[PDB]
This record gives structure tokens, C-alpha cells and sequence, in this order.
């Protein structure tokens, strides 16, 4: 019997079942003996007993490994490096930039008068002026900034704060003349105005051009996991109580629908958008704010037929609005709408690129249209003439990674933050000119604890089960031998058109260095890496393609002697938890360790909790007889293998006790079912629970994850 | 656009 056992007991309800309609079988009665664990922690002693017993059990196993502390100290020392964003020009004639001196809980906002920016981000420190220090907001540094928008006048700054990481927030307002001071004690937000906008679940704030107020989306007053219902658009006037905010839109008929508004840069036109699922399709309306008082008494005109396409404002020129849209263009395009001829529809300005996903369109230096394409699992910046749509060439085409682009239509320059698996963040300045532009290196992030020249990222292609060519990035020390001995950390997502882009994580390079490991990112189907068709081949009845791509990546690494067959660790979060639990179910013999973060695992019950019903466009509708059949085949909660052909890998599940985005019940129920199916291991299945994440929490979680992988795969730390 | 589980 394994010395760490036995598992904490978990009450079973042997009578708890639901009957689902099935095209193949007529109906299927599914038993759920852990259905009680769907009741929130707050509302159930049973759920409390489970969380507390499972938490202590995991904490005992993890803290017994001395490498847990070794990892925490290694991570803490190495993470103590200065981090910053690109400069962002604002309407108060300051550049704003995020800064962390190394080990602060949260990023701080700094600023510098435009023209004095050559004095910031030096050996001496951030320079400029401290504007907003989120660390002041709470005692533990758990209250995070969820977003901010400066008023067009530059006198006001609207910002979102989530208390206790809870994914509910309040919106606050402060004067740009009221920066945080370094002398302020923690626990309070001094210098803010009385404005308090409660009951907000996502930050979307749009100021009017008069800087008198802003549109926002909120919910009825409410830790719980019931469906997110009755999203409403409100307009808040600066200085008033929230009780005075004017209702702009509700749709009582469709409580699951999410709604918001965006204004054109000029502030003249308002775009209403509703979504009814996670798909890139909207119900869309346009109002002319010059013709309307703000409220439910506004003259909405239809932009296009509902549920065919998504529309995002990218600019305006009087009555003409620039849209980034997927209308009959799944990889997105740029089209113009004339609000003066709404029946004439959209005119194409930039045609769909059939081999490249259009991620953003923005206007710079008056009439330069800057397009960011995703092609070959990395960003490309294309410059177009705004008037004709004519190509003016590429910039930064030598850099393969991702870009954050900063700059407005009225600015002749941009700041571009470049990053990859190996580049932690270089800020370039690009200055547009009469014929050609000028590129300069502004500032680079430097990591004192690590020699980036020791590492490489390989670009390879491998065939999946069905012969589809899949691209994979492989990060490793240059001096690791491909002799089939190296451990692997293999990370995937596969869904919702979300690309796994080259992304800097110091933690992952330290895993590669300390364990002589490879870090593998297969660009599996479900993402946008090769365009929207890459998502379509990895969703609904084709979700199995995602798991097969990931499995085939592992087999390819073993076959080509990158990795020992006995040291594969896999990792995945949210939708990525469908990936890790399905792959663990379908090929347990491939994997030695499985890390699941905030996992979606019950593919039948997901629609019943918070935002889950929106994911029916991705996974299918489990209450639909045809969809039920293909979902039930892989639903990881329902497909745990019998012991015997199966040695189950060691498995660590991360979750909070309350989480709005993925209800922790997915992890609660799956951990119980795994422990019950495999009561004697031999490899432990553990739930690591936390009762805008802080640096401290991220490192303590990373130290559990890495020390658990080390223990489970028999790795020695080679410091 | 939507509320998606990521990370
Ligand atoms: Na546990
Ligand atoms: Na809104
Ligand atoms: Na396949
Ligand atoms: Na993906
Ligand atoms: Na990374
Ligand atoms: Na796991």
C-alpha cells in the first residue's frame, strides 16, 4: 500500500442520475454519485468537508517534498527582475506604462510627460511619476486592477477593481490630477471620487466625447455557480450615485445573452453587440448619439442580419465607420459602413487573407492602417493606406513571436512590445514618415538570473492520427542531448480560436534548465494558428482531433528521441483541462504527470453553471440528442478507464473554492471519481485549492506544480 | 466576446 494513502473518504449518492436524449440509443441514464459537490462551498457542509480534507491531504503530500521549498526559493530569486509594458499615449499628454520592480504582488501604473520618456525605465528604476499602485488596494495584494480607460478630455480615469480575485468587480473614477503617493498605507484607495459602479462581471467602459460619463455592462445584485443571467447596458454620469445610472438595454427574453456597447473614436456612433454563445457571431445595432438622448428611447438601426458575424470598430471618418468583421470572411477582414446609407451595407476595404487570421486593425499617423495577422502561429504587422487599402509593406517582419501595438490615430509613432519563448519583452519605437518609417530599440527587459543564449526554440511539423500536419515549438537548453532521456513539460489548450503563441515564461525556462527538460507547445487543432479553419477542425464532433493531435505530439517526441517515454508531463487550463483529462483517460500509458488548472471536465453539466452555456457553440449542446452522442464518447468525467490495461499517471488539479469562470465542481467531482476508481494509486491524484493573481500565489502554485512533476517523474534538481 | 476559460 502506498505510504501517502489512503485517500480522504468522499460520500457517494448512488441514486443521483439524469436521463439524456440520444440519437443512437434513444435515451441514456447517466449516474453522477458526486452531484452533491455541484453545491457551492459556501452553501454545503459536504462540499466544505470535501474541500478541507482534500486540501490538507494535497498540502501534506506536496510540503513533504523538500524540493517544494527548493523550487519556491529558486523561483523567488529568479523572478526578481524589472518588468514593464510598451509606453501608451493618453489624452492628458502623458505616456503610461506598467512596471514591476520584481516581486510586487501586482503591476503598478507609471507615467511621464510626452517628450521626457527618454528618462524612464533605466538602471535607476522606472523614473517618471507613480500614477496607480494596485498593491495599496488590499492587505494581501489580492485586489487587482481589471481594466482602465482615460476620459477623452484627459481629466478622468475609470478603472475596475476585483476584491478577493472574485471575477465580480466595481468600477471607480479618479482625477488624472490625483495619482497615488508612495506614502499611502495599504488597505485603502485614497484620492478616488465617490463614483462606485457595482455588479460588473467584465470591464467594458466607453466614455462619451463630452467626458460626462461612460457606458458599462452590469448584472442584477449578487461565491455561487448559477448561470450568469440578465446582462444590462447602463450609462453612468460622473459624480452621481449608481442608483441614478440610466438603463440603455435589457433583453428579459434572453437572460444568457451577453451585451455591451462600443463608441467610434469620434464619440458620434454607438455599436450595440449581443452574443448568445462563445462563437464569433453577434446581434448588432448602430445609433447616432447626435439624434438621441441616452436611455431606452434611442433610434437603433440594424448593421447586419443577426448571428452571422462579429463587428469591432477600428476607426471613423465622419459618417464612415471602419469595422474588423468576419462577415463571409472567417479569418476576418476590414470593411466600411456608411451610417448615412445603412441599407447599402458594408464595403470591403481589406479583403480576407485566406491563410491568416486578422487579430487587430488600428489607425496610426492619421491614415496608416496597421493590421496584425496570425500566420504560422506568430504575429505579422502589415501597413496599409487607410484611404485606398493599398499595401505599404511589412514592419518588424524579422521578429517571430507576438506583438502588443500601442499608439493612436493622432500620434505619428507607435510603441511595439515584442516577446517569444526566449525574448521576455523588447519595446521598439516605430516613427511613420513621408515615404519610409524609422525603427529603434527603446527598452528591453533583462533577466539577471538567466542566460537566454543557453536556450533555443525549434520549429517542427508532425503528422496527427488522420495525417494532418501539425506545427510544434520545442524550447530546450542547447546542450541537452536528443538521446531519449530528457523529461518533457507539454502544454496545450486547443479551442475557441485561441492560438498558443510564443510567450515568455521565466518559470518554464527554469524547468528546462533545472531538470534538463524540453518545453513542448504543439499548435493542436481548436486554435487559430493556421486560421479559423484550424478551430473548425477541433470543435463539436471534431473535438477528438484536439486530443489525437496532443497524443501524436508526445509519440513524435519519443520516436525522435527528444524525450524519455517515462518522463512526459502534460499541462492545461480551463478548456486545456478537457485536453489533459481526456488524454489521461485515452492514453494513460503515454503520460507520467498531468497538471490541470481550473479544468472543464464534466462535458454534460457544463451549461448549468455561470458562463458554461456559452461554450455549447464549442463543445455542442449535451441536451441535444445528436450532440450528446459525440460529447459522451470523450466527456472525461464519464470516461475514466478501468484499472488493468491502465496505470493512471500522477495528477495534480489546481482550483479556487469560488471561481466564476470555471465552476470548481468540475475538479471536485473528477478528483472524487479518480480517487474512487484508483483508490490505491499507485500514482497519487491530488486537489491543490486556493481559499489578476498575485506574484506570491503564482510562485507558490508554480513550486507545487514543478516539485510534483519532479517527484512523479523521478527527476533530480541540477541547480 | 463571450466569457472563455483560459489558463
Ligand atoms: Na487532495
Ligand atoms: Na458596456
Ligand atoms: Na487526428
Ligand atoms: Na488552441
Ligand atoms: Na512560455
Ligand atoms: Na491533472
Amino acid at each position: 500500500f502506498p505510504g501517502w494513502g489512503p485517500y480522504p473518504p468522499v460520500e457517494r449518492d448512488e441514486t443521483s442520475a439524469i436521463t439524456y436524449s440520444s440519437k443512437l440509443h434513444g435515451s441514456v441514464t447517466v449516474r453522477d454519485p458526486y452531484s452533491q459537490l455541484e453545491v457551492p462551498f459556501e452553501d454545503s457542509e459536504e462540499t466544505k468537508a470535501f474541500v478541507h480534507s482534500q486540501r490538507k491531504f494535497a498540502r501534506t503530500y506536496l510540503d513533504e517534498n523538500p524540493d517544494r521549498e527548493a523550487w519556491l526559493e529558486t523561483l523567488k530569486k529568479s523572478w526578481n527582475y524589472r518588468r514593464f509594458s510598451a509606453l501608451k499615449p493618453e489624452s492628458d499628454g502623458h505616456y503610461y506604462f506598467e512596471y514591476n520592480d520584481g516581486l510586487q504582488s501586482q503591476l503598478s501604473l507609471y507615467r511621464v510627460r510626452m517628450g521626457e520618456e527618454d528618462t524612464v525605465l533605466t538602471e535607476s528604476g522606472p523614473g517618471g511619476e507613480l500614477f496607480f499602485n494596485p498593491n495599496l488596494l488590499s492587505l494581501d495584494g489580492n485586489a487587482a486592477l481589471t481594466g482602465f480607460v482615460m476620459s477623452p478630455c484627459g481629466n478622468y480615469w475609470a478603472y475596475g477593481v476585483s476584491e478577493h480575485g472574485s471575477d465580480w468587480m466595481s468600477i471607480y473614477v479618479r482625477k488624472t490630477s490625483s495619482p497615488h503617493l508612495p506614502s499611502q498605507e495599504r488597505g485603502k484607495d485614497p484620492g478616488r471620487m465617490n463614483d462606485k459602479i457595482r455588479h460588473v462581471r467584465f470591464f467594458i467602459v466607453s466614455w462619451t466625447s463630452d467626458s460626462k460619463g461612460f457606458f458599462y455592462s452590469r448584472y442584477p445584485p449578487e461565491k455561487g455557480n448559477a448561470p450568469a443571467m440578465n446582462c444590462m447596458v447602463y450609462y453612468h454620469r460622473i459624480g452621481e450615485d449608481q442608483e441614478s445610472d440610466v438603463l440603455v438595454h435589457e433583453d428579459p427574453e434572453h437572460p444568457f445573452w451577453i451585451s455591451s456597447v462600443q463608441l467610434t473614436p469620434s464619440g458620434r456612433y454607438i455599436l450595440f453587440a449581443a452574443s448568445r454563445d462563445a462563437s464569433h457571431t453577434q446581434l448588432v445595432k448602430i445609433a447616432d448619439l447626435h439624434e438621441n438622448d441616452i436611455g431606452t428611447n434611442m433610434k437603433w438601426k440594424n448593421l447586419h442580419d443577426p448571428w452571422e458575424a462579429r463587428f469591432t470598430i477600428v476607426g471613423d471618418e465622419g459618417s464612415k465607420i471602419y469595422f474588423m468583421t468576419n462577415l463571409k470572411a472567417k479569418n476576418y477582414k476590414v470593411a466600411t459602413f456608411d451610417a448615412n446609407h445603412p441599407d447599402e451595407g458594408l464595403t470591403t476595404l481589406i479583403a480576407e487573407d485566406p491563410n491568416a487570421f486578422l487579430v487587430s486593425a488600428s489607425i496610426h499617423a492619421q491614415d496608416k492602417l496597421l493590421l496584425v495577422y496570425l500566420r504560422n502561429a506568430s504575429h505579422e504587422i502589415h501597413i496599409r493606406d487607410l484611404t485606398t487599402g493599398k499595401p505599404l509593406g511589412r514592419i518588424f517582419e524579422d521578429l517571430l513571436g507576438q506583438f502588443m501595438v500601442s499608439g493612436r490615430r493622432q500620434d505619428n509613432d507607435i510603441f511595439v512590445l515584442f516577446s517569444s519563448f526566449l525574448s521576455p519583452g523588447t519595446v521598439y519605437r516605430y516613427t511613420f514618415g513621408e515615404e519610409k518609417g524609422y525603427r529603434s530599440l527603446f527598452r528591453a527587459i533583462s533577466i539577471p538570473g538567466l542566460n537566454l543564449d543557453d536556450f533555443m526554440t525549434e520549429s517542427v511539423f508532425y503528422p496527427s492520427k488522420d495525417g494532418t500536419s501539425v506545427h510544434m515549438f520545442i524550447t530546450r537548453p542547447k546542450d541537452v542531448l536528443l538521446d531519449g532521456t530528457s523529461p518533457v513539460l507539454q502544454y496545450g489548450y486547443g479551442g475557441f480560436s485561441l492560438a498558443m503563441l510564443p510567450t515568455f515564461s521565466l518559470s518554464t525556462l527554469l524547468f528546462c534548465k533545472i531538470y534538463r527538460a524540453i518545453y513542448a507547445i504543439p499548435n493542436i487543432r481548436g486554435g487559430s494558428e493556421y486560421g479559423e479553419s484550424w478551430h473548425r477542425e477541433g470543435m463539436l464532433d471534431k473535438k477528438q482531433n484536439v486530443f489525437d493531435d496532443f497524443n501524436a505530439a508526445t509519440e513524435w517526441l519519443i520516436a525522435n528521441k527528444y524525450a524519455s517515454k517515462d518522463r512526459i508531463a502534460i499541462r492545461g487550463g480551463a478548456n486545456g483541462g478537457v485536453l489533459t483529462t481526456a488524454c489521461a483517460n485515452q492514453a494513460p500509458g503515454l503520460y507520467r504527470c498531468v497538471i490541470t488548472i481550473e479544468g472543464i471536465i464534466d462535458m454534460l453539466r457544463f451549461p448549468k453553471f455561470t458562463f458554461g452555456a456559452s461554450w455549447r457553440s464549442e463543445y455542442g449542446d449535451p441536451e441535444d440528442p445528436e450532440d450528446f452522442d459525440f460529447i459522451f464518447k470523450y466527456s472525461p468525467y464519464h470516461n475514466i478507464p478501468p484499472p488493468g490495461d491502465t496505470v493512471m499517471p500522477a495528477m495534480l488539479f489546481f482550483t479556487a473554492a469560488y471561481d466564476d469562470r470555471v465552476s470548481p465542481l468540475h475538479t471536485f467531482k473528477h478528483v472524487a471519481a479518480l480517487q474512487h476508481n484508483f483508490p490505491k494509486g499507485p500514482n497519487p491524484c491530488l486537489m491543490r485549492i486556493d481559499l489578476g493573481k498575485s506574484t506570491q500565489e503564482m510562485l507558490e502554485e508554480t513550486a507545487d506544480e514543478y516539485s510534483f512533476i519532479g517527484k512523479s517523474m523521478g527527476l533530480t534538481m541540477q541547480t | 466576446i463571450g466569457v472563455i476559460g483560459s489558463v
